[PDB]
RNA sequence: GGCAAAAUGACCCCGUAACUUCGGGAGAAGGGGUGCUCUCCUAUCUUUUGAUUAGGAAAGCGGCACAUACCAGGGGGUAGC
RNA sequence: UCCUUGUCGCAUAAGUAGCGACCUGCACGAAUGGUGUAACGACUGCCCCGCUGUCUCCGACAUGGACCCGGUGAAAUUGAA
RNA sequence: GAUGACUCCCAAGAGCUCUUAUCGACGGAGUCGUUUGGCACCUCGAUGUCGACUCAUCACAUCCUGGGGUUGAAGAAGGUCC
RNA sequence: GUUGGUGUUAAAGGGAGAACUGCGAGGAGCCAACCCUAGUACGAGAGGACUGGGUUGGGCCAACCUAUGGUGUACCGGUUGUUAUGCCAAUAGCAGCGCCGGGCAGCUAAGUUGGUAUGGAAGAACUGCUGCUUAGCGGGAAAUCCUUCUCUAUACAAGUUCUCGGAACAGGUUUUAGAACAGAACUUCGAUAGGCGGGAGGUGGAAGCACCGCGAGGUGUGAAGCCAUCUCGUACUAAACGA
């Protein structure tokens, strides 16, 4: 016992993240979202009030830090090339179910960056 | 931690030149600074004796080098450490003499025939239990 | 950063292709997307409402700068892009209006609380 | 911000003194995103009651944390042991009006602060060490491809004659840069839990990664 | 140029200080300071 | 003052402007190809036994990338001398 | 070519520059050569392309010194302070 | 301190009426030491010269912000002045 | 900027550890747009208020990396040339990470925060009213001085409170702190660092084995395999001390 005051700290943050993940995998759905499938979803946006009810593009990369965890998407829509982030455990993202698989080598998939 | 100020090529190249002498050798004597971290290319390299298998020990061949200490760690260190969980090496600080005021060091292995600080017996380690955090302790008086 | 110096395409129907910034009305470093930018139009259709070498205004649609919603999202379009203006040749009620008919290439909806609700409703649509 | 807490019309409350544990990202119900710090408060407690009758001036005396004798030096141990006190990391007093005024061996935490109202903190910051200009303070810098010896450094104080080799008070490249900075006037606190004495604060509270925070402004 | 008076002054305060605690191998001959390892026994 | 730094670079193929003292500009500019695997035919090769090494066909196979590291031209337009 | 940033045109968001032209040449001029010229220049000027910390606005990282301990151990200058 | 900038004095005349809102001809009054300068006192057994970068700092005889007077100040834009 | 000595009545030879107070010094004082009140006063409309509240931005400053970017030279994987381990296998050295694609913690800003205040006094022209011809007071400016923030008792009228007296140091393992010094943590009735186990976190399908194909190669065994960091267990190592 009677550990270093900062390790208790980082302690405290590990444990207050996993807290909340499960506080949210309560209510929510997600898939697995593995590099290299094909995505679809949803997003409410706070500016406009709009929900455009659908995007789609194959997921680039993820960083699973926890409850932030951004994963970003290159959406070619109707333009040059769109590349999203979106946080995961968000309060916006709802139908975030259709996947379409792959075989990726690479895991952060920015080559299909031009 | 340390970079001893040399390129880590060559840093490198040293260090596996060293743990592999006090592997042949029992004892070595160095500058401490540095004995603090051959202090931890020992122990990894200690746990490959202590594996045994064919990955663990193609591994070892890379790490180790100079002479069959390979096989010098593979049969005896594993041997003689089948039961000691962690710590595999004493580090004492004998600060013989220089003339660069460097600091010396002996450092060599544990359960050996004349060993420096006679040792503690090897007791397998307790099984992990779950962490909790009541902060309960007054410690008032 | 879109700054002085830059070329970027210009994506509605007007005359002018591509346009040349030279400054960005509210910034020091350049303007992130969704900012009014300053700039001299570089070609164009010989007959459109613009011809080369003459400062216009101008609104990002599209730039490589990664911006985030407040959602915590964030988006980075490929290449710059810009919708014309008519400059301040005409009077303040006019501020925020358009040129051409319709632009082509997908947009961001941060247009909106940047208040150019007017390009804004022509959008193809609002990414 | 009034009518809370426990006090009368109009005093400054005692603060209270608690621990950087990092930084996380929370939501609102509108669906919008705030950064986080959780300021741990471990369980302070009252250990002087200064005085204007006795002493001179008007101060609680809390600690905050843990120790053991092993780790305290004979001196406050004694302190300690006359006040009949359990044992705390560090020390820290505050002045407080005459109301608001505490007894001696009143433990405090964060339900002490009433949420969505405001925090002054004050954390000894993360010094750099000992860092030069162009960081210390937000100087230039001459060209990278003309000019030699000096591509990082700075300029030369005014200087002739008059002004007589009498560089003013300036800014020269210095030691480090750990002191204790307050961000006044915070923003609202979120939530702080009645077991666990935690608080979440808006974000960018001063401070190392653990160990220093102090809050105060109510 | 300048004299003894500082000269004197700048060498002075860094001077040799004796040092602290200092212990010798109570038979194995040695004298050491504390955290060494003389010996064995 | 694009000083420096960057970049281009190799081999093979495609194609190459003004101008002219008709020799040149010209590596003008501007592009593509470059890995390995087996097969076929071609040459060639006495280093014997028929295969081996290179070229060029055409089908795969992997990588973001195949002169992968080292090596290796920035180019164009126009004055003055 | 002082007046001189002459004038006009080209070009640029804007060009005391660059190029073309005007002759109002303080003070061009035909072997101290006049005008032009393909090729050529570590020659001066301008423009465009690609490339980039040169820059907005700098950041992290590598080694060597700078820092610190044990050695050895100079140097300008020096009215005295 | 001549020229210099500024202030102030007077007030022919302009300001449709009006000298003084705004100016203001002739002629004077002073303040400062910033252009042009005059003198050659310190330095020629040495006081490194323009411009730019960095770094600022002061004065206020004020460009904005800050207050008020006044206006040929309806409001708004101004003007001028403290 | 960082420190060591010293002075400071005192009681222990007088030596200290905290905790303040803050004589006084510094720092911070920005502005726009937009909406409302309000098409209101004014004006024939044209036009367009005064003021106070509200928002949205820029600049300036202080702070924080949880996210995003950049890096991340003792990590993971791909990969070329060559030399070695006889060869296959799997590795190593070297090419100033050999070159690529990734990359946590740390650091930074392109990111994020947070400030650009209130209250109080004195009081500028400027304004008023009394006066009683001498004078009286009140408004009265982003201005001055106090309140916030910082620094401070060598503040020589040298301040006050608690406590220690084998007390404070010193040394050793580190450090959220760091050029040495300093601060802070730990010093065996112990988590101070290493080590070992468990996760998290990064790379991204280990080898061997089995299959498919002549091969390049593919698929299964298999989120396999490893590990720079982070947490969590355990005193296995090194931090007691008999000067």
């Amino acid at each position: 016992k009677f550990k270093r005051l900062d390790k208790t700290a980082k302690h405290i943050m590990q444990i207050v993240d996993k807290e909340a993940v499960e506080e949210v995998r309560t209510l929510r759905e997600i898939p697995e979202i593995k590099p290299g499938y094909i995505v679809q979803l949803k997003v409410e946006v706070p500016e406009n009030k709009r929900r455009v009810s659908i995007v789609k593009g194959v997921v680039i990369a993820r960083r699973n830090a926890g409850l932030n965890s951004t994963f970003r998407i290159r959406r070619l829509v109707a333009g040059v090339g769109v590349e999203s982030m979106f946080p995961l455990y968000s309060p916006n993202l709802r139908v975030i179910k259709v996947v379409d698989k792959k075989k990726v080598r690479r895991a952060k998939l920015y080559y299909l960056r031009e | 931690f340390r970079k001893l100020g040399r390129p880590a090529g060559h840093r490198m190249s040293m260090l596996r030149t060293m743990v592999s002498q006090l592997v042949k050798h029992e004892r070595i004597e160095t500058t401490v600074t540095k004995a603090k971290e051959v202090r931890r290319l020992a122990d990894n390299m200690i746990q490959l004796g202590k594996e045994g298998s064919l990955s663990a020990a193609r591994r070892a061949a890379g790490f180790v080098r100079g002479d069959d200490v390979l096989h010098k760690i593979f049969t005896e260190l594993a041997h003689r450490y089948k039961d000691r969980a962690g710590g595999y090496t004493r580090l004492l600080r004998t600060r013989i003499r220089v003339g660069d005021a460097a600091p010396m060091a002996y450092i060599e292995f544990i359960d050996r025939e004349n060993e420096l600080r006679q040792s503690k017996p090897a007791t397998p380690q307790p099984p992990q239990r779950v962490p909790l955090d009541p902060w309960e302790r007054s410690r008032l008086t | 950063f879109i700054q002085m110096g830059t070329v970027l395409k210009v994506v509605d129907n007007s005359g002018a292709k591509k346009v040349m910034c030279i400054q960005a009305l509210k910034g020091k470093k350049g303007a992130r997307l969704g900012d009014t930018i300053v700039a001299s139009v570089k070609e164009a259709m010989p007959n459109g409402k613009v011809k080369k070498g003459a400062v216009v205004y101008g609104v990002v649609v599209r730039a490589a700068m990664q911006r985030g919603r407040v959602d915590g999202s964030e988006v980075r379009f490929d290449d710059n892009a810009v919708v014309l203006v008519d400059s301040k040749d005409k009077n303040t009620k006019t501020d925020r209006q358009p040129i051409g008919t319709r632009v082509f290439g997908p947009v961001p909806h941060e247009l909106r609380k940047k208040k150019h609700l007017k390009i804004l409703a022509l959008a193809q649509h609002v990414a | 911000e009034a009518k809370q807490g426990e006090m009368s019309s109009r005093s400054k409350r005692t603060g209270i003194i608690a621990v950087k544990c990092g930084m996380t990202a929370l939501w609102d119900k509108w669906g919008k995103r705030i950064p986080i710090s959780i300021l741990w408060v471990d369980d302070n407690i009252v250990s002087q009651v200064k005085t204007v009758e006795k002493e001179g001036i008007f101060a609680l005396q809390i600690g905050c944390g843990q120790k053991k004798p092993k780790h305290l030096s004979k001196a406050v141990v004694g302190h300690f042991r006359a006040q009949g006190v359990p044992l705390k990391r560090k020390l820290r007093e505050f002045p407080v009006t005459e109301d608001a005024l505490l007894p001696v061996g009143t433990s405090l935490g964060v339900r002490h602060f009433v949420p969505g109202q405001y925090v002054d903190v004050t954390g000894i910051t993360r010094g750099k060490g000992f860092q030069g200009c162009m960081k210390r303070h937000g100087f230039s810098g001459m060209p990278a491809s003309h000019g030699a010896s000096l591509s990082h450094r700075s300029g030369g104080s005014t200087g002739q004659r008059d002004a007589p080799g009498k560089v003013f008070k300036g800014r020269k490249m210095a030691g480090r840069m750990g002191a204790d900075q307050r961000t006044v006037k915070n923003v609202w606190v979120y939530k702080i839990d009645p077991a666990r004495n935690l608080m979440w604060v808006r974000g960018q509270v001063p401070g190392a990664e653990g160990n220093f925070v102090f809050i105060k402004d109510a | 140029k300048i004299s003894k008076h500082k000269r004197g002054i700048r060498n002075g305060p860094k001077a040799l200080k004796p040092v602290p605690v200092i212990i010798r191998c109570r038979s194995c001959g040695r004298v050491k300071l504390p955290h060494f390892f003389c010996c064995s026994g």
